[PDB]
């Protein structure tokens, strides 16, 4: 059977200068045949530590690796504005035994902020085309952990809608979210009131944005 | 005439005769022939301390032969016992520092590789000599003459605390940690060998490729683990290469060829792995015996001295027990000084290269 | 130059069919370093694909790609080739080529010291249709002060890249561009919004000029309250 590998720190938040610890566990004895790779969004990965004991050339000395039995630990002493990327672990015990981890993402922490939630209904071109699409915009939220739902005429709706979120804002290091649900013309004209609820953690109560059709 | 006095004289004479030429030759070989390293500095300091301690043994014999009567002035009576105590404390601290260094070079190898040099050894030897002189100062201060001696409790207390308890505890802890780490390494090597053998036991009669390749991957992992525990590295590289060849042959659906390639490993196994396992076992046995002998000699040499020093304050000298303690104090100090002769036979005369240099010197 | 790996098999294919990915090396010889392939789905982790040995002839494939893919190498031009057949939606990812060394030496213990540029292999299962643009403005009232919002939504476009700019770049402070999302039918949707005080809404209009590079679709959509 294939040697499984589990990576518990899927995503963790930290600040500039703080230390980061990433733990990894193997299925059986691997004999330090685990290396680490750093990949930026939209670029090819690059190695930083091999065999969990030696540092590769050109890599800053801030990264360190340790091995304890079948466990591996990657330690970053101080973060920099140039190393915020995804971290992967790969087992290289043999050519036909390559196995990658789940990946570890790092983000920058920010202060408390309230997301200005807005909602946009379909326009006239949506009704002319035969299909309508109503969207919702969440502007500024730091933890990226929030739940947004749609109140379709005093009824909750989920599954059909689709949401997206931007990451690593260059201006304020915050995050923005865009939800969108599409329906037919007869399925949209039959209702009169719509609403969108947001249960962001940084808010004292779920904020609702509603609009009446016509 | 008294049996304890004759016993002390005989012990001191034997210690002198067995220590002076040996320590002199060891110091000469370490100074004129051996290269200037850290262990060389430690051996030189130990031999110098032993020689300075043995050079005063004729004075101790002359003092004991006169039945305590010291016709010389107070200068020698205050000087020579202080010098004896100085040499004893210097030797004890040097042995403790040698044990601490031998523990640190195994505990944290990177820190020693990047910091341990000759300058640090010279500095710690100077600090040892300074501490020994500080401990010797009260001996020279409080001694006064006719019977040379005293006329005290806190001095013996701080002596037992600084010179006997802490150094012995440090040495015992260091030797125990070294023995435990070496035994753990040997256990890991034996577990790797067992994982190599038990899976081959079923590979030799297997009937499926999945179990064969799994056992071969386990063998490769065990070999990579044991490689970090010279012809040894070449043999492990050959073993790993043959294991990779067996894996490549097994992945192509050739079960019989893979079994043949796995059975071919027995040659290099019996050629390198068994030999190096026996060598590691012999090395562990040797170092364990050396540590046990050194600890036993140190204890036997330095325990009765402090025991009698403590009992001297808890027993009146006018009582027969006090007289017995005062009479056997000579035997106790002789047994303590015998450690000065037992030092080179347990620290310097055990190195193979040092033994070869000493043999070629004659 | 240093060690470099270039791919030339990027593009889109149909469900099944066949495709040929190429890997060209520069700065070293392929006769002495083994070449492997690693997949990476968009928004997922890495996954090993296959391994080819130039000086050994032995090949290896992942458990989920056996009997469908083939790998080979050519020491004349030092180029690796990967022939993929019977492709499905799971194989849509960015393939990366790497090189791991030989056991008699240090390069074996070293990790993937040099990665390739990455070749995107996706399954179309559809055809180009052309994006449709729709404005997005508040319905009746916002009362948010000097923090309003207006956007444009492009929908039903198959290719990934798309360009959008407000007033040809005159308005940039507050323009938020969100990544595209894959629908169940096979099309994509993107929303580009911007925030501006309400005082500017009653003075100057806004146009979200959107151009599609893989096609000839340019739309100038006006947004007004
Ligand atoms: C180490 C040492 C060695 C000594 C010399 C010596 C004595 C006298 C003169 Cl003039 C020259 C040399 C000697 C050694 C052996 C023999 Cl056979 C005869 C003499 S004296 C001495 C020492 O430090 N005594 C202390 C502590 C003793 C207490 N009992 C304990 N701690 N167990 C003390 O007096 O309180």
């Amino acid at each position: 059977s294939d040697i499984q590998m589990t990576q518990s720190p899927s995503s963790l938040s930290a600040s500039v200068g703080d230390r980061v610890t990433i733990t990894c566990r193997a299925s059986q004895s691997v004999s330090s045949a685990v290396a680490w790779y750093q990949q930026k969004p939209g670029k090819a990965p690059k190695l930083l530590i091999y065999s969990a004991s030696s540092l590769y050339s050109g890599v800053p000395s801030r990264f360190s690796g340790s091995r304890s039995g079948t466990d591996f630990t990657l330690t970053i002493s101080s973060l920099q504005p140039e190393d915020f990327a995804t971290y992967y672990c790969q087992q290289y015990l043999y050519y036909s035994l390559v196995t990658f981890g789940q990946g570890t993402k790092v983000e920058i922490k920010r202060t408390v902020a309230a997301p200005s939630v807005f909602i946009f209904p379909p326009s006239d071109s949506q009704l002319k085309s035969g299909t309508a699409s109503v969207v919702c915009l969440l502007n500024n939220f730091y933890p990226r952990e929030a739940k947004v739902q749609w109140k379709v005429d005093n009824a909750l709706q989920s599954g059909n809608s689709q949401e997206s979120v931007t990451e690593q804002d260059s201006k304020d290091s915050t995050y923005s979210l865009s939800s969108t649900l599409t329906l037919s013309k007869a399925d949209y004209e039959k209702h009169k009131v719509y609403a969108c609820e947001v249960t962001h953690q940084g808010l004292s109560s779920p904020v609702t944005k509603s609009f009446n059709r016509g | 005439n008294e049996p304890p006095v004759i016993l002390s004289m005989v012990i001191l004479s034997l210690t002198f005769l067995l220590g002076l030429p040996g320590n002199g030759l060891v110091l000469w070989v370490a100074g004129l022939k051996m290269q200037r390293t850290v262990n060389t500095i430690w051996f030189l300091h130990l031999t110098l301390a032993d020689l300075l301690c043995c050079l005063s043994l004729p004075f101790s014999l002359a003092h004991l032969a006169l039945q305590g009567q010291w016709p010389y002035g107070r200068f020698l009576c205050k000087l020579i016992p202080s010098i004896i105590v100085l040499n004893m404390f210097a030797s004890v601290f040097l042995l403790t520092a040698i044990s601490l260094d031998r523990c640190l070079v195994v505990f944290k190898p990177i820190w020693c590789q990047n910091h341990r040099n000759v300058g640090m050894a010279c500095s710690i030897c100077g600090c040892i000599w300074v501490v020994a002189f500080v401990m010797c100062i009260p001996v020279f201060v409080y001694r006064e003459i006719n019977r040379c001696g005293y006329k005290l409790v806190a001095i013996t207390i701080t002596r037992l605390v600084v010179g006997f308890l802490l150094p012995s505890v440090i040495m015992i802890a260091c030797y125990s940690f070294i023995v435990f780490r070496a035994r753990r390494q040997l256990a890991d090597l034996e577990d790797n060998w067992e994982t190599l053998n038990d899976n081959l036991k079923v590979i030799e009669k297997a009937d499926n490729a999945a179990q064969v390749k799994d056992a071969l991957t386990k063998m490769r992992a065990a070999a990579l683990d044991a490689q970090k525990a010279k012809d040894f590295r070449h043999g492990f590289d050959i073993l790993v290469g043959q294991i990779d060849d067996a894996l490549k042959l097994a992945n192509e659906g050739k079960v019989k060829e893979a079994q043949a390639a796995a059975e071919q490993l027995k040659t290099t196994r019996n050629a390198y792995i068994q030999k190096y396992l026996e060598r590691a076992r012999s090395t562990l046995s040797k170092t364990f015996r050396v540590a046990v002998v050194v600890v036993a000699v140190f204890l036997v040499c330095w325990t009765p001295y402090h025991i009698f020093g403590v009992l001297s304050l808890l027993t009146d000298p006018e009582t027969p027990l006090g007289k017995t303690l005062m009479s056997w104090d000579h035997v106790c100090i002789a047994l303590a000084s015998a450690n000065s002769c037992f030092n080179p036979f347990l620290y310097a005369l055990l190195g193979k290269d040092f033994r070869k240099k000493a043999r070629q010197s004659i | 130059s240093e060690v470099q790996l270039v791919e030339s098999g990027g593009g889109l294919v149909q469900p099944g069919g066949s495709l040929r990915l190429s890997c060209a090396a520069s700065g070293f010889n392929v006769v002495d370093f083994s070449l492997h392939w690693v997949r990476q789905a968009p928004g997922k982790g890495l996954e090993w694909v296959a391994y080819i040995s130039s000086s050994s002839g032995s090949t290896s494939y992942a458990d989920s790609v056996k009997g469908r893919f083939t790998i080979s190498a050519d020491t004349s031009k030092n180029t690796a080739y990967l022939q993929m057949n019977s492709l499905r939606a799971e194989d849509t990812a960015v393939y990366y080529c790497a090189r791991w060394g030989y056991w008699p030496g240090e390069p074996w213990w070293k990790a993937f010291d040099y990665w390739g540029q990455g070749t995107l292999v996706t399954v179309s299962s559809a055809s180009t249709k052309g994006p449709s643009v729709f404005p997005l403005a508040p319905s009746s009232k916002s009362t948010s002060g000097g923090t309003a919002a207006l956007g444009c939504l492009v929908k039903d476009y198959f290719p990934e890249p798309v360009t959008v700019s407000w007033n040809s770049g005159a308005l940039t402070s507050g323009v938020h561009t969100f990544p595209a999302v894959l629908q169940s039918s096979g099309l994509y949707s993107l929303s580009s919004v911007v925030t501006v005080p309400s005082s500017s809404l009653g003075t100057q209009t806004y146009i979200c000029n959107v151009n599609h590079k893989p096609s000839n679709t340019k739309v100038d959509k006006k947004v007004e309250p």
